[PDB]
């Protein structure tokens, strides 16, 4: 209902966790499990690549279509670009339906 | 060949192969008789301005000029070429005259 491609076998979930590292266990033995660990985090790059297939547009309509066009009027901030403080902002939602096929 | 068999088929199409686009266009023309089949020189009437004098000949012949773009490109085919491409140049053309009929 939200949108997109209903799949029976979606791209599988990728779960990730830091392996816990204990911290300074006492010398004498105790059965209770460790309540204290090294405080640590991890970081690194992630690369996702998807190959899309397209349906080429083949039509005979005479007059020109509607297209998605960023307006040419001068403004303080360009759309879809960083501002002066570095905060990237999307100005408006972009639907996918512009080209016109006859019903 | 003959009066009954037609000489050529109407081709008006635009195909976008990949790098190259092939634009075809077909029209129907009508050619009168100019100057009653005789040459004439023409020149500036009496006089008007020094700049506007001209001398030349007017032949009975007539010619085809497809030199404008919109002959070849439909407004939509123009929109595709214009929005998706940096540059375009022509490569080769072919010209065809068919189904001629003379009427008296």
């Amino acid at each position: 209902l939200m949108g997109g491609f209903g799949l029976k076998h979606p791209p599988p979930q990728i779960l990730i966790k830091n392996t816990p590292v204990p911290a300074n266990p006492s010398t004498t033995f105790s059965a209770a499990k460790f309540a204290s660990f090294i405080t640590q985090y991890s970081t690194g790059q992630v690369s996702v690549e998807i190959e899309w297939e397209l349906q080429k547009e083949n039509s005979k309509r005479w007059n020109p279509e509607i297209q998605y066009t960023s307006n040419y009027n001068k403004s303080v901030n360009v759309d879809f670009t960083v501002d002066t403080n570095g905060v990237y902002s999307e100005p408006r939602p972009i639907g996918t339906r512009y080209l016109t096929r006859n019903l | 060949d003959g009066v009954g068999n037609s000489s050529g088929n109407w081709h008006c199409d635009s195909t976008w192969m990949g790098d190259r686009v092939i634009t075809t266009s077909t029209r129907t023309w009508a050619l009168p008789t100019y100057n009653n089949h005789l040459y004439k020189q023409i020149s500036s009437q009496s006089g008007a301005s020094n700049d506007n004098h001209y001398f030349g000949y007017s032949t009975p012949w007539g010619y085809f000029d497809f030199n404008r773009f919109h002959c070849h490109f439909s407004p939509r085919d123009w929109q595709r070429l214009i929005n998706n491409n940096w540059g375009f140049r022509p490569k080769r053309l072919s010209f065809k005259l068919f189904n001629i009929q003379v009427k008296e």
